[PDB]
């Protein structure tokens, strides 16, 4: 049903005077399309799904002239934050700006949101209404000061429910075989022997995408979570995603537990039984 | 200045298979800040020709890579992830086991 | 398509 398009930009400063790295890579739901690395030779935005590699030189043109222009601004901001914090060139600090928008079954805007980080924590985030601004610290007070006499949420909002929204349809549409699928995971149990007294019950789920999955454990029909262990979904590399749950039971208990496994591309929420 | 260390899976893209061709990976999460350095061993080996996903990063601004190559499991062959960070005061290796 | 206007912090 719901899609989002997010860009994630980071910008890493290096000791003394050296250039930055600057980073940025766009996603279509859990699928990445394109990628800007300013220590690569192309100085371009460069394309990283089949469906995109269809826009023309314009396009590429276009986002490369964007990405550069994102690219100075952050460079100035690495420099005003060092300022700001009273911190010496010497170090390497990190700028992180994430923005985007999600749109529901109907394919129109549900929300918007464009934050900032720096050296790993919140610095100043647009708040739901794309109209206000959270500041983190006394730092981020002056930007959020800067930023409101400035309209700069007026100007957001208008990417953010407009241009954001028309490109994610115009993608979700040209990419349609790929980003438009849901891959049902294929599951099972395994059993393994610890000792003679505990086993390790493992649920798997293989293969799905989108990535968002829940993998449950009960016992006697009741949630279960002491004596049990989730793994962070990871992706397979072919576009598809992993994830495990295990519990360890008592020998001869292996019967009162069950795996639940809900996932948008299975019909019906998935019960597994350890079957001898 | 807040810095979180990577956790690290090793894994198969597919079912291994002894004797199929199929892909090792090497997937590191939840680390700040963003340098790191990923080896795949094969018998405690560096392999020279892997690759790995453009950097992203999660809702509490945490980086993640993909490293990945393209190998051919064995029964007796042993491969493992070689990683270092600032947070790590030596690099940490995680063997793979074919069942996790 | 990414933004252009990009006010500094
Ligand atoms: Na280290």
């Amino acid at each position: 049903g719901s899609h989002s398009m997010r860009y994630f930009f980071t910008s890493v400063s290096r000791p003394g005077r050296g250039e930055p790295r600057f980073i940025a890579v766009g996603y279509v739901d859990d699928t990445q399309f394109v990628r800007f690395d300013s220590d690569a030779a192309s100085q371009r935005m460069e394309p990283r799904a089949p469906w995109i590699e269809q826009e023309g030189p314009e396009y590429w043109d276009g986002e490369t002239r964007k990405v550069k222009a994102h690219s100075q601004t952050h460079r100035v901001d690495l420099g005003t934050l060092r300022g700001y914090y009273n911190q010496s060139e010497a170090g390497s600090h990190t700028v992180q700006r994430m923005y985007g928008c999600d749109v529901g079954s109907d394919w129109r805007f549900l929300r918007g949101y464009h934050q900032y980080a720096y050296d790993g924590k919140d610095y100043i985030a647009l708040k739901e209404d794309l109209r206000s601004w959270t500041a983190a610290d006394m730092a981020a007070q002056t930007t959020k000061h800067k930023w409101e006499a400035a309209h700069v949420a007026e100007q957001l909002r208008a990417y953010l429910e407009g241009t954001c929204v028309e490109w994610l349809r115009r993608y979700l549409e040209n990419g349609k075989e790929t980003l438009q699928r849901t891959d049902a995971p294929k599951t099972h149990m395994t059993h393994h022997a610890v000792s003679d007294h505990e086993a390790t019950l493992r649920c798997w789920a293989l293969s799905f995408y989108p990535a968002e999955i829940t993998l449950t454990w009960q016992r006697d029909g009741e949630d279960q979570t002491q004596d049990t262990e989730l793994v962070e979904t990871r992706p397979a590399g072919d576009g598809t995603f992993q994830k495990w749950a295990a519990v360890v039971v008592p020998s001869g208990q292996e019967q009162r537990y069950t795996c639940h496994v809900q996932h948008e591309g299975l019909p019906k929420p998935l019960t597994l039984r350890w079957e001898p | 200045m807040i810095q979180r260390t990577p956790k690290i899976q090793v894994y198969s893209r597919h079912p291994a298979e002894n004797g199929k061709s199929n892909f090792l990976n090497c997937y590191v999460s939840g680390f700040h800040p963003s340098d790191i350095e990923v080896d795949l061993l094969k018998n405690g080996e560096r392999i020279e020709k892997v690759e790995h996903s453009d950097l992203s990063f999660s809702k509490d601004w945490s980086f993640y890579l993909l490293y990945y190559t393209e190998f051919t499991p064995t029964e007796k062959d042993e491969y493992a992830c070689r990683v270092n960070h600032v947070t790590l005061s030596q690099p940490k290796i995680v063997k793979w086991d074919r069942d996790m | 398509i990414i933004g252009w206007m990009w006010i500094p912090v």
